[PDB]
RNA sequence: AAUGGGUAAUUAUAGCGAGCUAGAAAGCGUUUCCG
RNA sequence: ACGGAAACGCUUUCUAGCUCGCUAUAAUUACCCAU
C-alpha cells in the first residue's frame, strides 16, 4: 500500500533494501539490478502517466492490468528484477490501481525508483 | 527577393530501413523494436529529423575542415543551410526537411504483400558457449518509395553562392547513398537510392534551368 | 570518399539454411507430385469449411496411424476429392534424398524449418547473417581477441566478456566502434528453385552409423553465386577484410586441426575457394570462438540431449550431387558416395568493387 | 470468458491449476507443459497482436480461425498441453474473439500465461 | 504568419516588428505608430474540428510522441527525445476577423492579397517548433469569406480563395 | 467533474527578435474556457425616457 | 531391429532518458471637469 | 444633488533555434525419443 504522503520513502527504502554485489570488491555496491533493465519498466509505467492525464480511466485499463502481465514477466526471467517487484511491493501496488489518481501515483511511484536507483548507484 | 525552393525527390529503398521508435507497451515474442509508423494510416515513415540528421553529420567529414566537436562548431557552409543555434545569423537557415511518408501504397501491392512492415528475427549468439538471444525487429519493406520533399529558402543574402547552396545538397543526396538512412546500420538496413529528383520555384519566380542541370550528373 | 567497398562472391558448396524463426509443422504441406506444396493454412481453412470438412479435419488432426503417408495432409485431400491446387502458393520441387530412400518411407516428412523471406516472398541471405560468419572469423585468428575470454566475474561461466571488441559510445574518449565500420549489406533476393529441404544427419566417431534427425531445413541448393557489397570506412576495418582470404583459411586449419580430424575423410569435402560457415548448420564450434568455449560448452548439455565425451558431432545432409568442374577434370566435390554434404559450408571470394 | 479487468487473475489461476510433477521429487513442481512448447502457442498468437494494431479485424479473420486449429492440434498430441487449455479456457475465449479489442485482448491473455509459467517455474 | 509575410512586404530588414512596413502595421497592429494600434486582424485559436472522425479510425490518442535522439559528433554518444506532436490529419477550425473600419477605402482587396499570401506561405513554411526537422506542412483548406457583420459584399471576392 | 485543478491555465509565449532571432519567453495566466460569467446590466427607468427605451 | 515422432534452451542484452540559448521587452504612471 | 463625473490594463510579441532512436548482435545451439 502506498498513499500522497509515504509513495517516496517507500520507494527510497525499497532501493536500499536491494542487496548489492557483495561479490567482486573491485567497484563495489553495484546492484545485480541494472539501469537499461529498469527502464523497460518504467517505460511501461511513463506512457500510462502521460495518457492518464489526456483519457479517462474506464477507457484505459486495459493497458493497466498489461502491467500485471509485464511485471511478472520481466520479473520471472533474470531474478535481479524478481529482487525488485518482492522488495519494492510492486505487485501488490497493481492491486489497489482502481482510479486515475492511483495510476498517477504508482506510475509516480516507478519514478521515485529510479530516481533512488540512480543516486545511489 | 524572396523565393521558396522544392525538392521532390524519391527516397526508394533497396534494404530495409529501420528507423525506430519505442512502442512501450510491445508484446511477448512479438516485435520489440518497431519502426515510427504514421499514426493515422500504420505505414512506416521516414521522418526528417533522420534525414537532417544523417545529411548534417556526413556533410561534417566532408564540408568541415577543422573537424567540429559540437553542431556549434560547424564552419559556416554547412551553418549555412542546417542551422545553427550558436550563432548571430544562422539559426534557422534555409532548409526545411519535410518528412517522407510513404508513395507506393498500391505498387507494393500486386507484388505480393501481407504487411507493409516486415519483421525480423535477429538472435545475438554468444560466441563462448553459443547461447541464443533473439530480437525481432521492424523494417520498411524493400521496394517502398518515400517522398522526399525538401525546401530551399531564397532571401537576399544568398546573391552569388545560391548555386554553391545544391552542390552540398546533391552530395548530401550522394553521401547518404553510400550510407545508411538510419537504421540498425551495420547490416544492412538503409542501403538507399535518391532517385528522380526535381528542384521547383513553389514561391517568388525564381528560374532553376540551370539549377535542375546540376542534379543530373 | 574514405568509403572502399567489396564484393563478397559467396558461392554455396553446401545446403545453406538461414532464419525465420519458424516452421512448417506437420500436416502444413501435401506430397501430390514428386513436389512439395507450402499452403496458406488459414486460406486452405476457408476453402474446406466450404467445402463442408471442419469437423473432419479437426478429427483428422488428433487420430494417428501405424502408416505415415496417411498421417500427412495428402490423405486428407484424397480420402475427400480435393481437386485443385489455388491455395497460398508457394511450392518447391524435391530430389527424393528428402525422406528415407525406400519408397514406404517417402513423403512423410515432418516439422520442417523455413528460410528467411522478405514480405514479396523470394528468399534472400542477409546481411547480419553474413556478418555473424565473418565475425568469428575475426574472432578466432586474431592473436589479440582469442585470448582468455569468457570471464564470468559472477555466477555461471558462460558469460563471454562482449566489452572486449570496443564497440559503445565510450563517452569522453574518441568512438573507434570496428564493427561499425564493417557494414556488410543484404543479398539480392533469389529465386525458390535453390531450395531443396535437406535434413539433419548426425555422425559421430563411434556408432558409425549416421543416424537420421527429423530436422527438415529448407536449404539453399549448392552450386549458387551470391553476391555481397561489404562497405568499410576506416583503415583497421579496411584493413581486415581482404585479409579475409588469409584469415578464412587459417580459421579452417584451426578449424580441421580438430573437429574435422578423427573422423573418416570421405564425408569431408574440399574447399575450392575461401571457405565460410553460415548460418544453421554445423555449429557450436563454427559459431564459436572455439578454443576457449571447449571445456566450458559442454556444461549445458548434462541433460537427455548430452553433447558427447567428444568436442562433438559432425552435421550432415543428404542433397543431390553435383560437380563444378573448374579445375583440370570434373572437380569430385565429396570423397563419398551417398551424397553426404556437411550442412552450412560455403565459399567465397572477395574483390574490392 | 475473460473481460478487460480479469485477463491476467484468470490466467494467473490457471498455470496454478497446471498439475507438477509430483513424481520425481528430484527438482520438483516442474511442470508437464515446457517452455519451448508453451512458446509454440504464443508464436501463434504474438503475430496477431501485432497485424491487429496495424490492419483490419476483417481482412485478418481467416488466421483468426485458424487458431482453432492449431491450439487442438498442439494439444491432440503431446497430452501436458491438453492439460493447458482445458484449465486455461483456451477453446471457451476462441468463441468470443469477435472483435479487434478482444482480438488484443486473447493474444494478450497469451501473453499472461506464459509469463507466470516463466514466474512459477 | 507575420514574419513569413514580413520577407515580402518590407523593403529593408526590419530589425523590431515595429520596423514592419505600413502594409504590415495596419494589419497586425503597431505600437510605436499611434495610428496603428488595434490591428485590424483578430486572429482565434484553432481547436480540433475533426475529433470524431479521428475516432472510428486506426488512431486512439490525438498525441503521438516522437523518440528522437541526438548523437554526439565526435564521441558517437545518445541523448534521446521524446517530443509531443499531434498526429498527422487533424484538421482545426480557422477563423480570421478582418474589421473594416472607415479609414479602409480601398485597401481592402490589397489586404486580402497579403493575407492570401501569408496563408500561401503557411502551406510552404512550417508552423510552430522543430520546422527544419519536419512538423509542419499546413494545408489550409476550405477557404471562404463570411460577413459576420453586416453591409459587406464578398461575393467577389470568395474567387480569390479558390 | 470535466477535471481542472485550477482555473485558471497559464500560456507559454514567446517572441523571435528579427535579425538576432534570439526568443523572449513569456508566462502570461488566462481563465480556462467554459468558464461561464455572470453578466448583470442594469437599465433604470425614469420620467426623462419619453420612448427611448426600445432604441 | 524396424516403425512413428522431434524434443529442449534463449524471446532481446548493455547504454543513454534530454542538453544548451532566451526566462519577459518596449510604451502609458494620470488626463479632462474645477478655481 | 456620494472625493464625485467621463476612462478596456491595453497596444506590439511564433515556446522558438540547434539535435540520426542511435551503438554492438549468423534464429541459433544440443542429439536423441516413443515401443
Amino acid at each position: 500500500i502506498l498513499t500522497d504522503e509515504n509513495y517516496v520513502d517507500i520507494a527510497e527504502k525499497a532501493i536500499l533494501k536491494l542487496e548489492r554485489n557483495t561479490r567482486n570488491r573491485k567497484n563495489p555496491d553495484a546492484f545485480f539490478l541494472t539501469t537499461s533493465k529498469l527502464r523497460n519498466l518504467l517505460s511501461l509505467t511513463s506512457t500510462l502517466f502521460d495518457e492518464s492525464k489526456v483519457k479517462e480511466y474506464d477507457a484505459l485499463l486495459d493497458r493497466i492490468a498489461y502491467l500485471r502481465v509485464q511485471f511478472v514477466y520481466q520479473a520471472g526471467r533474470e531474478i535481479a528484477v524478481k529482487d525488485l517487484i518482492e522488495k519494492a511491493q510492486i505487485l501488490e501496488a497493481l492491486k489497489e490501481i482502481k482510479d486515475r489518481e492511483t495510476l498517477q501515483r504508482f506510475c509516480r511511484y516507478m519514478e521515485a525508483l529510479v530516481a533512488y536507483f540512480k543516486f545511489y548507484g | 527577393t524572396f523565393a521558396k525552393i522544392k525538392f521532390s525527390a524519391q527516397i526508394r529503398l533497396e534494404t530495409g530501413l529501420h528507423i525506430g521508435g519505442s512502442d512501450a507497451f510491445a508484446a511477448i515474442g512479438a516485435i520489440n523494436s518497431p519502426v515510427i509508423k504514421d499514426p493515422i494510416t500504420n505505414l512506416p515513415i521516414i521522418p526528417g529529423s533522420s534525414l537532417k540528421g544523417k545529411m548534417r553529420t556526413l556533410l561534417a567529414k566532408v564540408y568541415n575542415e577543422k573537424v567540429a566537436e559540437k553542431p556549434s562548431d560547424d564552419s559556416d557552409i554547412l551553418s549555412r543551410l542546417f542551422g545553427n543555434s550558436k550563432d548571430k545569423r544562422f539559426k534557422m537557415g534555409r532548409l526545411i526537411f519535410r518528412d517522407a511518408f510513404l508513395s507506393n501504397a498500391d505498387e507494393l501491392d500486386s507484388l505480393g504483400v501481407r504487411s507493409y512492415t516486415e519483421v525480423k528475427f535477429e538472435n545475438t549468439i554468444d560466441r563462448i558457449t553459443a547461447e541464443a538471444n533473439p530480437r525481432q525487429i521492424e523494417r520498411a519493406i524493400r521496394n517502398s518509395t518515400f517522398d522526399f520533399e525538401l525546401i530551399y529558402e531564397i532571401t537576399d543574402e544568398n546573391e552569388n553562392q545560391v548555386e554553391e547552396d545544391f552542390k552540398v545538397i546533391r552530395d548530401g543526396l550522394k553521401l547518404l547513398e553510400l550510407d545508411y538512412l538510419g537504421g540498425s546500420g551495420s547490416r544492412g538496413y538503409g542501403k538507399v537510392a535518391f532517385e528522380n529528383l526535381k528542384a521547383t520555384t513553389v514561391f517568388g519566380n525564381y528560374d532553376v534551368k540551370t539549377l535542375n542541370e546540376l542534379l543530373t550528373a | 570518399n574514405d568509403y572502399r567497398t567489396f564484393k563478397l562472391s559467396l558461392l554455396t558448396l553446401a545446403p545453406i539454411h538461414i532464419g525465420n524463426g519458424e516452421k512448417y509443422t506437420s500436416r502444413e504441406f501435401i506430397y501430390e507430385n514428386k513436389k512439395f506444396y507450402f499452403p496458406d493454412m488459414g486460406k486452405f481453412y476457408n476453402k474446406m469449411v466450404e467445402k463442408r470438412l471442419a469437423e473432419k479435419f479437426e478429427a483428422f488432426l488428433i487420430q494417428t496411424r501405424p502408416n505415415a503417408r496417411n498421417n500427412r495432409l495428402i490423405s486428407f485431400l484424397n480420402d475427400n476429392r480435393i481437386a485443385e491446387r489455388s491455395f497460398g502458393g508457394y511450392s518447391i520441387s524435391e530430389t527424393g534424398l528428402e525422406s528415407d530412400k525406400n519408397p514406404n518411407s517417402a513423403g512423410a516428412i515432418n516439422e520442417v524449418n523455413k528460410f528467411i523471406r522478405d514480405a514479396f516472398g523470394n528468399p534472400y541471405i542477409p546481411g547480419s547473417s553474413l556478418k555473424g560468419a565473418i565475425r568469428t572469423i575475426l574472432m578466432n585468428t586474431t592473436p589479440k581477441w582469442n585470448n582468455e575470454n569468457a570471464v564470468n566475474d559472477f555466477g555461471r561461466f558462460p558469460k563471454e566478456n562482449k566489452n572486449l571488441i570496443p564497440w559503445g559510445p565510450k563517452k569522453g574518449k574518441e568512438y573507434d566502434d570496428l564493427f561499425n565500420a564493417i557494414r556488410v549489406s543484404d543479398s539480392k533476393p533469389f529465386d525458390n528453385k535453390s531450395l531443396i529441404l535437406v535434413q539433419k544427419w548426425d555422425y559421430s566417431a563411434k556408432t558409425n552409423k549416421a543416424k537420421p534427425l527429423p530436422l527438415y531445413r529448407e536449404s539453399i541448393s549448392p552450386l549458387t553465386k551470391i553476391e555481397f557489397e561489404i562497405t568499410t570506412t576506416t583503415d583497421e576495418a579496411g584493413r581486415l577484410i581482404e585479409e579475409l582470404g588469409k584469415r578464412a583459411q587459417a580459421f579452417y586449419k584451426d578449424y580441421k586441426a580438430f573437429f574435422l580430424s578423427e573422423f573418416p575423410d570421405d564425408k569431408i569435402q574440399a574447399n575450392l575457394q575461401y571457405p565460410i560457415y553460415l548460418g544453421a548448420g554445423s555449429g557450436a564450434w563454427t559459431k564459436t570462438l572455439f578454443k576457449q568455449a571447449d571445456g566450458i560448452l559442454q556444461r549445458r548439455y548434462s541433460r537427455m540431449k548430452t553433447k558427447m565425451v567428444k568436442k562433438g558431432v559432425l552435421k550432415l545432409t543428404k542433397a543431390p550431387l553435383k560437380t563444378v568442374k573448374i579445375p583440370s577434370g570434373n572437380h569430385s566435390l565429396v570423397k563419398n558416395h551417398e551424397s553426404f554434404y556437411e550442412m552450412g559450408k560455403a565459399n567465397f571470394m572477395i574483390k574490392e568493387i
